């Protein structure tokens, strides 16, 4: 997960 | 410039994130969005014209923010959803099952259904926790835009997920997306906001  | 929730805003003329929703702190105007967008006191821009400061953050642990504006922007109780607008009117919280969208300046309207709360999301700068999760697909610039029931209750703002390599999630199936945000709730406690409704 990538903040977006 | 006319607040609505979804829209595009950049962040020291550089990054770009989207609005989440309007809000009041007394006097003050505002609009909530993801922390990771811009540290305190960062210039927030619509359209090129600066709109006002970041007031506070939280980023990691949790992912959240708001944003004060000047007095001559207008707030509105809405989200984008194309030409069209969903209507704020409060925020109950969802549970697992329902079906909720979101709104941002890569992806559009995006909807499908909310799958898991209490995540934590590992990022690269530390674990952001107790995110809900959805299905709906989401993009980079998605980030601080708002995810709301079709009956215009605010959940709460993007945070992120698993993006694929052509920058979103929407190419794989809605069985194998993890798009995650910021429950509303909790930011405006945090502080002492107000959601404007319509």
């Amino acid at each position: 997960a990538a903040p977006a | 410039a006319n607040i609505v929730g979804g829209i595009e805003y950049s962040i020291n003329n550089a990054s770009l994130c989207s609005v989440g929703f309007s809000v009041t702190r007394g006097a003050t105007k505002g609009f909530v969005t993801a922390g990771h967008c811009g540290t305190v006191n960062a210039t927030a821009r619509i359209g090129g014209a600066v709109v006002g400061t970041f007031a506070a953050r939280v980023f990691p642990g949790n992912d959240r923010a708001w944003v004060s504006l000047t007095s001559a922007q207008t707030l509105l109780p809405r989200v984008a959803n194309g030409s069209s607008f969903v209507t704020v009117r409060g925020s109950t919280e969802a549970a697992v099952g329902a079906a909720v969208c979101r709104s941002g300046r890569t992806t559009g309207y995006q909807c499908g259904t909310i799958t898991a709360k209490n995540v934590t999301a590992n990022y690269a700068e530390g674990a952001v926790r107790g995110l809900t999760q959805g299905n709906a697909c989401m993009g980079r610039g998605d980030s601080g835009g708002s995810w709301i029931t079709s009956a215009g209750q605010a959940q709460g703002v993007m945070s992120g997920g698993n993006v694929q390599s052509n920058g979103n999630n929407c190419g794989i199936p809605a069985s194998q997306r993890s798009s995650l945000f910021e429950r509303l709730q909790p930011i405006l406690s945090q502080y002492g906001l107000s959601l404007v409704t319509g």
